[PDB]
């Protein structure tokens, strides 16, 4: 399904080309994070 | 115990210590929402 997607928050935002290979990187350090403040 | 004013000032004390705990609860409420869960937050 199209509902799963990346840069979703707001579409077309910012015009980042180097956020397609680094906002991924980004995004998973910040979820990764969230699980250390869990345990 | 040695002798068979000082006592409202130990009473202002206690309530100047009773509301600081308020405050401090209050803050230890928002610091566990962040460790949890969107709803929570």
């Amino acid at each position: 399904s199209p509902n799963l997607c990346k840069s979703g928050p707001e579409i077309k935002q910012t015009e980042d080309k180097k956020a397609m290979e680094e906002f991924k990187n980004v995004k998973i350090e910040d979820y990764e994070r969230e699980k250390m403040e869990n345990l | 115990k040695g002798k068979t004013s000082d006592a409202q000032i130990f009473g202002k004390f206690d309530t100047f210590v009773r509301r600081l705990q308020k405050l401090i609860e209050i803050f230890s409420n928002i610091q566990q929402f962040n460790a949890l869960l969107e709803g929570m937050d």
